[PDB]
């Protein structure tokens, strides 16, 4: 603020040593010692909150910087946050390697013949060989052959 | 930075008005520094094309460099060791800038000019006229002020006392005697506003 | 707020054929193959907890290794589904609300009633109350049940769900079967479809269900007076790990299942 | 909770508040030296009067602190510069006569 931004407070002295991610929001007047605080006192009542001042004329080490600190966490649980992956175009009638999903395949691609059911992704024969895949983006059925 | 002191804030130069302020707003022209506090300094003058303007600018930058040096020290400790140190360290940066080899290196002086013994002697004589000429005058002013403020010498013994050790201490005789009511050594600028000479 | 909560009944019956679901996302055509996993046993003994409803009931119904839930209902009086372990704002607990606007799914701790209730209505609305909100989660979707007042001069349909807890991947399967038989479960065969999987990771031990019937229109004059001790038909069965054989069609269905431990044949 | 920590926090809060007041007064004096106005005169006059009252208050509050109970040279020096007398024994008539 050109007249000084005093709304940005900070607590100079805490009751004990800080805990990782511990917050002090109370406006308690910090009785340092040798005399009880007793509401408001001159020598030993010692309010610890301090303003920033924050004029635009402040120095480089004194200018208001804005900081974002980020912390992730992992656990023995399903991972709810990941990073997106971009898929290339899909081709047909060529002996190619492909990764339509978490499964990895290789073979020639051909258009649909057999209708699927909506809650289905894998077509298999009697010998546990996958041969039908529904595309992720487009809802088209494709058949692979070795 | 040839000496070794690092560069500082780029917003300071625009924050200091250096040319003639003009009549659009009243402003003084004494070259003065401003150590405003937490990372803010200003200089104030009206710059003209004089060599003494360069001397005063070097003096002001020495002052402000010493100002920002002790910025990490607290506000009560944000000064020199005593009062005379700041003026002294401004003065040595003021005088050291008048070296013609520096002016030739930076191109202020052309390399055709040369320094001889007699020119250096004249420069030393001018320096003695400025520096060591004022030293015994400052000495006897300080001594007279110390006997005055100590309250030891009588007030009414000053018929010729300041006159007589002006005659014998520095070798200056008054042309006309003065009576007791005169306080001419106490009539100077610094004693009138209680500014010390030590 | 909380209301009268000392009411309990009981019943008992069997279960013939229902309780077959698709194993996972896989498709085959005219292939007869077997799996070993959790299932509802054929001809197994189930626990009809309560018979019919304007009645009150407060059971403490436990949970173990999945559960088969079945109920007939017109106008969809059943609205609430509560799972969890402590159910007293101590550990995270499931909550499903199947209001006609949109189904709301929320897992966390809750200080509800020991026997919670939802409604009293018209003009204004009696919404969810009497709970704690010290917890974060969200899910919303299209409501599971089909359109209300689906009744004609004859019987129309029957709702069925199964719930399975595995690896923190809570799975629900369901079906709405349109039948005209008017007598409990029907003699026939069908399957169960996979719709929703939730990554949660919370153990479940006890669970109940909720009714959202308006006890009255005006609040202090009318409420509940001489109508208690009962609840609707929502047949409950457990699950055991066994083997099955399934038959697949030419389009890909499940049209016949035979038990693998019933009889020597 | 010895007297040294109380002296430390008193010195810190005095440094901060006096730094703010000194910054305001020096800023007002600088922009008045560039642009002479009577409103600026009132500005740094009020700022300097408030800072003088503040320094008197800090000196009087620091008079409680024992100057012989500090072993650190910096805190001892700053308390010595803070526990100055100035007007410890000074009649108001004598003070206004001096002024």
């Amino acid at each position: 603020k050109p007249s000084g931004n005093y709304n940005y407070l900070y607590r100079l002295l805490r009751k004990s040593k800080l805990k990782p991610f511990e917050r002090d929001i109370s406006t308690e007047i910090y009785q340092a010692g040798n005399k009880p605080c007793n509401g408001v006192a001159g020598p030993n009542c010692y309010s610890p909150l301090q303003s920033y001042g924050f004029r635009p004329t402040y120095g480089v080490g004194h200018q208001p910087y804005r900081v974002v600190v980020l912390s992730f966490e992992l656990l023995h649980a399903p991972a709810t946050v990941c990073g997106p992956k971009k898929s290339t175009n899909l081709v047909k009638n060529k002996c190619v390697n492909f990764n339509f999903n978490g499964l990895t395949g290789t073979g020639v691609l051909t258009e649909s013949n057999k209708k699927f059911l909506p809650f289905q992704q894998f077509g298999r024969d009697i010998a546990d060989t996958t041969d039908a895949v529904r595309d992720p983006q487009t809802l088209e059925i494709l058949d692979i052959t070795p | 930075v040839s000496v070794g002191l690092p560069n500082m804030t780029q917003g300071f130069w625009e924050n200091s008005m250096l040319t003639d302020p003009g009549n659009v707003q009243k402003a003084v022209c004494h070259p003065t520094a401003w150590d405003l506090g937490k990372g803010d300094f200003r200089i104030l003058m009206c710059t003209k094309v004089t060599m003494d303007d360069f001397l005063t600018a070097h003096h002001e930058m020495g002052h402000i460099q010493y100002d920002m040096a002790y910025a990490a020290q607290p506000f009560l400790l944000r000064n020199g060791a005593n009062e005379g140190f700041h003026e002294a360290v401004g003065e040595i940066m003021s005088l050291s800038a008048a070296t013609p080899k520096h002016l030739k290196s930076i191109g202020l002086l052309s390399p055709d000019f040369q320094e001889d013994n007699e020119t250096e002697i004249n420069f030393l004589l001018k320096q003695a006229l400025t520096i060591v000429g004022t030293l015994p005058f400052t000495y006897m002013l300080e001594k007279w002020r110390w006997m005055v403020f100590k309250g030891e010498i009588p007030k009414d013994q000053w018929m010729k006392k300041w006159w007589e050790m002006k005659r014998e201490i520095v070798g200056v005789v008054e042309p006309v005697p003065h009576d007791e009511t005169y306080c001419d050594p106490a009539s100077l600028f610094h004693v009138s506003n209680d500014y010390s000479f030590i | 707020q909380c209301v009268n909560l000392i009411t309990r009944t009981q019943s008992y019956t069997n279960s013939f054929t229902r309780g077959v679901y698709y194993p996972d996302k896989v498709f085959r055509s005219s292939v007869l193959h077997s799996t070993q996993d959790l299932f509802l046993p054929f001809f197994s003994n189930v626990t009809w907890f309560h018979a019919i409803h304007k009645r009150f009931d407060n059971p403490a119904l436990p949970f173990n290794d999945g559960v088969y839930f079945a109920s007939t209902e017109k106008s969809n009086i059943i609205r609430g589904w509560i799972f969890g372990t402590t159910l007293d704002s101590k550990t995270q607990s499931l909550l499903i609300v199947n209001n006609a606007t949109n189904v709301v799914i929320k897992v966390c701790e809750f200080q509800f009633c020991n026997d919670p209730f939802l409604d009293v209505w018209m003009e204004s609305e009696f919404r969810v109350y009497s709970s704690a909100n010290n917890c974060t989660f969200e899910y919303v979707s299209q409501p599971f049940l089909m359109d209300l007042e689906g009744k004609e001069g004859n019987f129309k349909n029957l709702r069925e769900f199964v719930f399975k807890n595995i690896d923190g991947y809570f799975k629900i399967y369901s079906k709405h079967t349109p039948i005209n038989l008017e007598r409990d479960l029907p003699q026939g065969f069908s399957a169960l479809e996979p719709l929703v999987d939730l990554p949660i990771g919370i153990n479940i031990t006890r669970f109940q269900t909720l009714l959202a019937l308006h006890r009255s229109y005006l609040t202090p004059v009318d409420s509940s007076s001489g109508w208690t001790a009962g609840a609707a038909a929502y047949y409950v069965g457990y699950l055991q790990p066994r083997t099955f054989l399934l038959k697949y069609n030419e389009n890909g269905t499940i049209t016949d299942a035979v038990d693998c431990a019933l009889d020597p044949l | 909770s010895t007297i040294e920590e109380q002296a430390k926090t008193f010195l810190d809060k005095f440094n901060h508040e006096a730094e703010d007041l000194f910054y305001q007064s020096s800023l007002a004096s600088w922009n008045y030296n560039t642009n002479i106005t009577e409103e600026n005169v009132q500005n740094m006059n009020n700022a300097g009067d408030k800072w003088s009252a503040f320094l008197k208050e800090q000196s009087t509050l620091a008079q409680m602190y024992p100057l012989q109970e500090i072993q650190n040279l910096t805190v001892k020096l700053q308390l010595q510069a803070l526990q100055q007398n100035g007007s410890s024994v000074l009649s108001e008539d004598k003070s206004k006569r001096l002024n």
